[PDB]
RNA sequence: UAUACCUCUGCUUCUGC
RNA sequence: AGUAGUAACAAGAG
RNA sequence: AAUC
C-alpha cells in the first residue's frame, strides 16, 4: 500500500532504469507542479534553496558553525557508536538482528574481503570500507 | 630511497614497532620514512641495552639462564600498555609518576630512564630535555657523531657504552654511502590530511541520485553553489 | 513553546487579529524525496572542506537508490479442507 | 484550625466605608 | 538524613506562578565536569589502568585520599563504587517548574514543596551553604 | 532467563559464539577491571593487553614478595607460550 | 517408517528514527 | 465455535 | 548574583 502511494503521488515525474541496480526508479524533483489537493511529491529545486538561503539570511553563519561541530564530532565519533541502536538489519543472514551483532557480522564479513578500516577505531575508516565495499566484484560471508 | 635501506638494516621487530608507533599519532610511515627512522634508530639504543642485562636471585646486574630482565623497555609498546607499565613501576616502588612518557626503568636504580637522540650537539640536546622533568628520569642522550652525555649517576657500563656508539656511526656511515643521509638532515613535515574519497560504484549511484535537468552530480553540486534563486 | 507563543502574541499588530492554525501534514514520508534531502545537505556543507560535502551526500543517496523488503508474504486457505500455507514475496505472482 | 475548615483561610483585605 | 532532620512549616492554599528553569536535581560532594570526575573516580579505584596524569589529579588529591580509605574495607564490586561515586561528583541538571526554591536539596523535595494552587514551607536538614544563602 | 526458543531453530550456534566472546571480554575484565567503567582504548591486539599485564603483575608480585619462587618461573613459563 | 501416551518451546517466524 | 477485525490465533517443532 |  505505502509502496504503490509513495509511487501514486510522483507517477507524473520522470521514470527511469537505474543502470548501477537494474531497477524501476522514479523521480518527481523539478516534475509539474499540481492542479488539485492530492499530495504531491513535486518540490521545485530552487523553492527550497530560496527558503535554505532565508534561513541563513535570518540565522548568520548557523550552516558553517553546525557542519563544523558535526565534522569535528565525526572524527572523534568510534566505531562503536553503531552498537547503541535497535533492531538492525543484517545483509549476511537477511533478517533483524540487535545493532551490536549486526555490526560484528559485517566486521568479520569485510576481514575475509579485506577492508579492515574498522580496526583503526574511527566511524571515518569504517565508512571509507562500506562505500569501498561495493566496489568489490564478489562479497564472501561466514555461514555456519 | 629510505623506504628501501630500513629493510636491510633493521628487523622486523624494530620496523613493527616504529609503524605501530607512528599509527596511532596518525603519521604516514612511508610519506615520512625520515620521521619512522628516528624512533626506529632510538627503539634501537633501548633494545640493546636491555638484552645482555639480566639480573639473579639476589638482584645485582650480569651479563648471559634467567627469565628477569634488569631494564623494562617502554619505548615501542602502545601507549594504553606503556602507560600501565609506567604506572604499575611508579605505584609498587612507591614513587611519583612522571608528567610525560619515558623509554626505560632500572629495577636495581629504581628510576625511569629518558633515552634522546640528536643529529649536532648532545651536550645542547641534554639541557633542553632537563628544562621539562628537571628530576623525574635520569636522561641518557647519543649522537651519530661520537659525542654522549650521560646521567650523573652514571648506571651504563664502560663495555656496554661502546656497543652504543659503534652502531650510531655504523649505520650514518650507510646512509652517507647510498646518499641516503642528505633525507634525515632536511627537515619534514606536512599536513595529515583527512582522506574520503568515493569509488566507482557509490559515485554511479550519486550520479542518477540527482533532480531533472542534470547529467550528473558535478552539475548538482555547483549549481547549488553559484546560482541565486530569490524570487 | 510558551515564550514564542508570548512573542508571537504580544508582537502582533494593535487592533488587528492574530490567528493560530492547529496544524498536521498528512503523507509526510510518502512525498518528501532523498534527492531534496541531498540539495539541503550541500547547501548547509557550502564552507566545509569537499571530504566532508561528500560524506553528508552519501546518506541520501543510499535512500535516493533504496529497496523495499515486502515482509513475509500472504497467506492462503481452504475453509472445507482446513489448510493454510505462507507464500513468500519471491512467490507473489506463482499463483494467478 | 483544619484546612478544609473556612476560617484556616487568611484575615484578607476588606473593604470599608 | 536530609528529610530526617528536617522541619515542616504550614500549607498555604492560593495561585504559584511557577517558572521553568534548568536547576540540579541532587547535592553534590564536590562539582567537577564528566571527564575531570572520571579521571577523579579512575584514581580511586583503578589507579594503573588511569593513564596519563592530568593536573585534576593535583587539584582533587584530598578528595582521592580520603575516598580510598572511606572504600577500603568493602566488598562492594568496584562498578556499583564507579557509579556512587559519579552520582556525587558528575551534575544532573535538568529543567523543572520552580517557585521560590532553586537549591538542590529542595529540588529533591519538589513534589512536596509546592503545587500550581498550594505552597508548603519545608526546613531541610543537615547544612546549607553561605552563597545560597 | 533468556528465550529458550533458540534451542529448537538452526540459530543454536550463536549460543556457542556468544559464550566464546563471554570468556574472553570476561577473563579481559578480570586483566583490566577499569574495562566494566571505561571504554578501553587500543588499537593493538586483544590478547597482547592480557599478556603485558599479566607479566607485570607476576614480576612486581615476585620483587614485593607476593608471588613466590615456585609460581614466578610456572607464570613465565605459561606466558613463554604466548 | 520407528522410537513418540516420548522430548524440547511460549517475544527470537523479522517490532525502525 | 469464539476471540477478533483489513489478518491472524483457535499450539508449534524433533 | 548568572553561566556550568
Amino acid at each position: 500500500d505505502t509502496v504503490i502511494r509513495t509511487h501514486e503521488y510522483s507517477n507524473k515525474g520522470k521514470q527511469y532504469i537505474s543502470d548501477v541496480t537494474g531497477c524501476t526508479m522514479v523521480d518527481p524533483t523539478n516534475g509539474p507542479l499540481p492542479e488539485d489537493n492530492e499530495p504531491s511529491a513535486y518540490a521545485q529545486l530552487d523553492c527550497v534553496l530560496e527558503a535554505l538561503d532565508r534561513m541563513d539570511e535570518e540565522h548568520p553563519g548557523l550552516f558553517q558553525a553546525a557542519s563544523q561541530n558535526a565534522m569535528e564530532t565525526l572524527m572523534v565519533t568510534t566505531v562503536d557508536k553503531l552498537t547503541q541502536g535497535r533492531q538492525t538489519f543484517d545483509w549476511t543472514v537477511c533478517r533483524n538482528q540487535p545493532a551490536a551483532t549486526a555490526l560484528n557480522t559485517t566486521i568479520t564479513s569485510f576481514r575475509l574481503n579485506d577492508l579492515n578500516g574498522a580496526d583503526k577505531g574511527g566511524l571515518i575508516p569504517f565508512c571509507q570500507d562500506i562505500i569501498d565495499s561495493l566496489d568489490r566484484p564478489e562479497m564472501t560471508f561466514f555461514s555456519v | 630511497s629510505m623506504d628501501t635501506f630500513i629493510t636491510r638494516n633493521f628487523q622486523t621487530t624494530i620496523i613493527q614497532k616504529a609503524k605501530n608507533t607512528m599509527a596511532e599519532f596518525s603519521e604516514d610511515p612511508e610519506l615520512q620514512p625520515a620521521m619512522l627512522f628516528n624512533i626506529c634508530v632510538h627503539l634501537e639504543v633501548c633494545y640493546v641495552i636491555s638484552d645482555m642485562n639480566f639480573l639473579d636471585e639476589e638482584g645485582k646486574a650480569y651479563t648471559a639462564q634467567n627469565l628477569r630482565p634488569q631494564y623494562e623497555v617502554i619505548e615501542g609498546m602502545p601507549r594504553t600498555i606503556a602507560w600501565m607499565v609506567q604506572r604499575s613501576l611508579a605505584q609498587e616502588h612507591g614513587i611519583e609518576t612522571p608528567k610525560y612518557l619515558a623509554d626505560l626503568f632500572d629495577y636495581k636504580t629504581k628510576r625511569f630512564i629518558e633515552v634522546g637522540i640528536t643529529k649536532g650537539l648532545a651536550d645542547d640536546y641534554f639541557w633542553k630535555k632537563k628544562e621539562k622533568l628537571g628530576n623525574s628520569m635520569e636522561l641518557m642522550i647519543f649522537s651519530y657523531n661520537q659525542d654522549y652525555s650521560l646521567s650523573n649517576e652514571s648506571s651504563l657500563d664502560e663495555e656496554g657504552k661502546g656497543r652504543v656508539l659503534s652502531r650510531l656511526t655504523e649505520l650514518q656511515a650507510e646512509l652517507s654511502l647510498k646518499n641516503l643521509w642528505q633525507v634525515l638532515i632536511g627537515e619534514e613535515d606536512v599536513e595529515k590530511g583527512i582522506d574520503f574519497k568515493l569509488g566507482q560504484t557509490i559515485s554511479r549511484l550519486r550520479d542518477i541520485s540527482v533532480p531533472a535537468g542534470f547529467s550528473n552530480f558535478e552539475g548538482m553540486r555547483s549549481y547549488i553553489d553559484n546560482i541565486d534563486p530569490k524570487g | 513553546l510558551s515564550n514564542a507563543v508570548a512573542k508571537m502574541l504580544s508582537n502582533c499588530p494593535p487592533g488587528g487579529i492574530s490567528m493560530t492554525v492547529t496544524g498536521d501534514n498528512t503523507k509526510w514520508n510518502e512525498c518528501l524525496n532523498p534527492r531534496i534531502f541531498l540539495a539541503m545537505t550541500e547547501r548547509i556543507t557550502r564552507d566545509s572542506p569537499i571530504w566532508f560535502r561528500d560524506f553528508c551526500s552519501i546518506a541520501p543517496v543510499l535512500f535516493s537508490n533504496k529497496i523495499a523488503r515486502l515482509g513475509k508474504g500472504f497467506m492462503i486457505t481452504s475453509k472445507t479442507k482446513r489448510l493454510k500455507a505462507q507464500i513468500p514475496c519471491p512467490d507473489l505472482f506463482s499463483i494467478p | 484550625y483544619s484546612p478544609t475548615s473556612p476560617s484556616y483561610s487568611p484575615t484578607s483585605p476588606s473593604y470599608s466605608p | 538524613m536530609r528529610l530526617d532532620n528536617a522541619t515542616w512549616g504550614r500549607i498555604t492554599f492560593g495561585p504559584v506562578e511557577r517558572v521553568r528553569k534548568r536547576v540540579l536535581l541532587n547535592p553534590l560532594t564536590k562539582e567537577m565536569p564528566p571527564d575531570e570526575a572520571s579521571n577523579v573516580i579512575m584514581e580511586i579505584l583503578f589507579p594503573k589502568e588511569a593513564g596519563i596524569p592530568r593536573e585534576s589529579t593535583w587539584i582533587h588529591r584530598e578528595l582521592i585520599k580520603e575516598k580510598r580509605e572511606k572504600l577500603k574495607g568493602t566488598m562492594i564490586t568496584p562498578i556499583v563504587l564507579a557509579y556512587m561515586l559519579e552520582r556525587e561528583l558528575v551534575a544532573r541538571r535538568r529543567f523543572l517548574p520552580v517557585a521560590g526554591a532553586t537549591s538542590a536539596e529542595f529540588i529533591e523535595m519538589l513534589h512536596c514543596l509546592q503545587g500550581e494552587n498550594w505552597r508548603q514551607i519545608y526546613h531541610p536538614g543537615g547544612n546549607k551553604l553561605t552563597e545560597s544563602r | 532467563k533468556r528465550n529458550r526458543s533458540i534451542l529448537n531453530t538452526d540459530q543454536r550456534n550463536m549460543i556457542l559464539e556468544e559464550q566464546c566472546y563471554a570468556k574472553c571480554c570476561n577473563l579481559f575484565e578480570a586483566c583490566f577491571n577499569s574495562a566494566s567503567y571505561r571504554k578501553p582504548v587500543g588499537q593493538h591486539s586483544m590478547l597482547e593487553a592480557m599478556a603485558h599485564r599479566l607479566r607485570m603483575d607476576a614480576r612486581l608480585d615476585y620483587e614485593s614478595g607476593r608471588m613466590s619462587k615456585d609460581d614466578f618461573e610456572k607464570a613465565m613459563a605459561h606466558l613463554g607460550e604466548i
